[PDB]
RNA sequence: GAAGAGUUUGAUCAUGGCUCAGAUUGAACGCUACCGGCUAACUCCGUGCCAGCAGCCGCGGUAAUACGGAGGGUGCAAGCGUUAAUCGGAAUUACUGGGCGUAAAGCGCCUGGGGAGUACGGCCGCAAGGUUAAAACUCAAAUGAAUUGACGGGGGCCCGGCAUGGCUGUCGUCAGCUCGUGUUGUGAAAUGUUGACGUCAAGUCUUCCCGGGCCUUGUACACACCGCCCGUCACACCAUGGGAGUGGGUUCAUGACUGGGGUGAAGUCGUAACAAGGUAACCGUAGGGGAACCUGCGGUUGGAUCA
RNA sequence: GUAACUAUAAC
RNA sequence: AAAAUG
RNA sequence: UCGGGCUCAUAACCC
């Protein structure tokens, strides 16, 4: 059973409401097809929205249908809480794993750290999707 | 095609890292006719 | 300023630094690519900007901006840098002169060809 | 060394006569002498301190060479 | 008194140019 | 009968509670072309106004200058506030060679053979007076 | 026989850097330029702060005269651009020809701001440190005065659909708002005046508390105080000292770690300064303390108010 | 217990 | 007496 | 920690 990780970056506001409607729109996801919609970890914004979440996905094919929904997503979109109100170009990742001494814990980590930089590599490809 | 990441050496997760540097930063765009929007020289200057 | 006063001391003429350090006073220079690579402008603009850092023949490692669109450089090949120092980028004062070297022109040009060391076509 | 183009353009940015052609047909009725060269003709755009002078030095130039 | 609002010379913001006697 | 031509056009603002009021402020000169010269400063909240305003006041106010055929007497040196304007005689066959704000106020003036110079301040609202300064 | 222009500001005037137009060369490189402004020359299609451009200002966030192409044009011409180098513009090291009350600077001193009155060395000192005094790197500004406006936990006098057109709300039925003619001032501007102008790219394809009006005063704010903004710490990256030292020709390279600095994406922690910035600030000094800083001591008006 | 992957923790 | 931030 | 109020919004405060 899958866990998704959802983080706000870069923005104060714009960002934290961001994250909060990207919560939103994977929990309606799962309640829809059939799916668990289990929150482990939850932090709320500290302004207005959520700062960060973690949700458990559970039922059949869990990391099947959520493989390709993991990377940065883009916010093209006009910001309530401004007071200028102005045009906004805002990110949040949506990172998906599947659920699972010290010489063994270490070759575990640095086998992590070379697939971490081997993502990372690629570019600015995480941008996977854009909302308007 | 690279990028040289301000993180430097990215342990736990790739997409998350890369969320909190200046290549996904928060984009302002400057709004005429409202607040921050005063141009001194125009795009094109006066004719 | 009185006249007096500037005969035991002359006048210091302000030395003029070059903006271009690495050049050591020549028009081009050729170094291998050492890491080639993206980074962000400052501030306002938000792009990505393609730089590479070349290691010279002088001895001098320096961040060159590459021009044009669609690059074909990778590390560890010969690229002929000049001078012009970009304003977005930090740090990078240099240019890619582009097909020079293994430094090949950019696909498909039209207007400015000459800059981007691109020949003239048929039509 | 010599301009091979169209004789009739060097006059028609001048905005005058300057006897390019032969002279056997008028500057007026063969071609639009008032009207600036190419698209843009319509409109008449407003020359800066610079051009005025430049278009002086430039009116020499498509006389003599 | 004479008022013009929105677009004058192609402009992308609306201006409200106004003569008044 | 008198040539007029244009310095310069800026835009200058007047803040208010609803933003920006803008002016426009036109730079215009006067003269027949033998020993009279007179510069004129306008404000009006259109462009076409402003010129127009600048040239009546341009009209009244107007000074004498003696030349010596198309040339200054003596090399003179007006100064206004900041800017400092040099000016120089010349022999017939030379040309107006001065700054836009100097070069305008000699040319209708009459003065054709003239080496002038702005220092310090090349702003031209007080390169125009100083010009004025230095013929005066 | 001597040309300036762009760029700090809401606008102005300076001061002052930065940049460009010029000429050249023992040149190299690309091919057989450029058109937003400087700076001569503009429209359509394609992309959508992406790709790219750029000398500076700065452009691109779905209608791009600045990117890419096409058409047209402009300059030069068998050359053309780009880069480099020197001078010029730069009276920007000023003898011709600059300055120093506040902009940097009282015979001495200044040559953009930050780095920095710091590093290193020398001198001086019991120490604290002082004096002398950089460089790399970094930004296209920092600053001075004055003007408008807003704000002040300053004072006084009183009052309760982000392409649009159209339509409507709103401060607010508040009492203001200015334009011409003149005059003063280099000028912004002032003087006049001691259900509007518009605002929000708003909505629709009588002590105190709250607000408003006027006058005066301060302002580092103009996105107009819902403004700005300072300093750790955290993560990097660049340059730079110290460094057990090591290796070369006193100087150069390197050295785990560390000192301070810069640049970083409206991170975390405060809110130090700008208004009597809510304890007037600041200067020297000494002592604290995560950190802006706080306090003592003396000094300063470049502090307000004096009802 | 907590900050720009994490770690650490000025607070 | 009090008003930290955006 | 959650719910409501205060404020243009958050924090603090109040229930």
């Amino acid at each position: 059973d899958c866990y998704l990780d959802i983080q706000a970056g870069s923005g104060g506001t714009e960002a934290q409401d961001w994250a909060s409607m990207l919560e939103r729109m994977y929990l309606r996801w799962a309640e829809s097809r059939g799916f668990k919609t289990e929150i482990i970890e939850e932090s709320e914004g500290e302004v207005a929205g959520i700062k960060s979440v973690t949700i458990k996905i559970s039922g059949d094919y869990a990391y099947g249908w959520l493989r390709t929904e993991t990377g940065v997503h883009r916010l093209v979109r006009k910001s309530p809480f401004d007071s200028g109100g102005r045009r906004h170009t805002s990110f949040s990742s949506a990172f998906v794993y599947p659920e699972v001494y010290e010489l063994e814990m270490q070759k575990k980590n640095a086998e992590k750290q070379a697939m971490e930089d081997n993502k990372s590599d690629i570019g600015w490809g995480s941008q996977i999707r854009s909302y308007v | 095609s690279r990028y040289q990441h301000t993180k430097g050496q990215i342990k736990d997760n790739a997409i998350e890292a890369l969320l909190h540097d200046p290549l996904f930063r928060q984009r302002v765009e400057k709004n005429k006719k409202g607040k921050g929007s005063y141009m001194r020289k125009g795009k094109h200057g006066n004719r | 300023a009185t006249v007096n006063q500037l005969v035991r001391k002359p006048r210091a003429r302000k030395v003029a630094k070059s903006n271009v350090p690495a050049l050591e006073a020549c028009p081009q220079k050729r170094g291998v690519c050492t890491r080639v690579y993206t980074t962000t402008p400052k501030k306002p603009n938000s792009a990505l900007r393609k730089v590479c850092r070349v290691r010279l023949t002088n001895g001098f490692e320096v961040t060159s901006y590459i021009g044009g669109e669609g690059h074909n450089l990778q590390e560890h090949s010969v690229i002929l840098i000049r001078g012009g120092r970009v304003k977005d980028l930090p740090g990078v004062r240099y240019h890619t002169v582009r097909g020079a070297l293994d430094c090949s022109g950019v696909k498909d040009r039209k207007q400015a060809r000459s800059k981007y060391g691109v020949k003239r076509p048929k039509a | 060394a010599r301009y091979l183009g169209p004789k009739l353009k060097l006059s028609r940015r001048e905005g005058t006569d300057l006897f390019l052609k032969s002279g056997v047909r008028a500057i007026d009725t063969k071609c639009k002498i008032e009207q600036a060269p190419g698209q843009h003709g319509a409109r008449k755009p407003r020359l800066s301190d610079y051009g005025v002078q430049l278009r002086e030095k430039q009116k020499v130039r498509r006389i003599y060479g | 008194k004479v008022e013009v609002s929105g677009r004058l010379g192609g402009a992308e913001i609306a201006r409200t140019e106004w003569y008044r006697e | 009968e008198l040539q007029e031509k244009l310095i310069a056009v800026n835009r200058v603002s007047k803040t208010v509670k609803g933003g920006r009021i803008f002016s426009f402020t036109a730079l215009t000169v006067v003269g027949d072309g033998n020993g009279r010269v007179g510069f004129g400063y306008g404000k009006a909240r259109e462009v076409p106004a402003a010129i127009q305003k600048a040239m009546e006041k341009a009209r009244r106010n107007m000074i004498n200058v003696a030349l010596n055929n198309g040339t200054l007497q003596h090399p003179v040196k007006g100064v206004h506030t900041g800017s400092r304007v040099f000016m120089q005689p010349a022999s017939e066959g030379t040309g107006i060679i001065a700054g836009g704000a100097m070069r305008a106020v000699l040319e209708v003036a009459g003065v054709h053979n003239v080496l002038a110079k702005a220092y310090g301040s090349t702003n031209p609202i007080n390169v125009v007076r100083a010009t004025i300064d230095g013929l005066e």
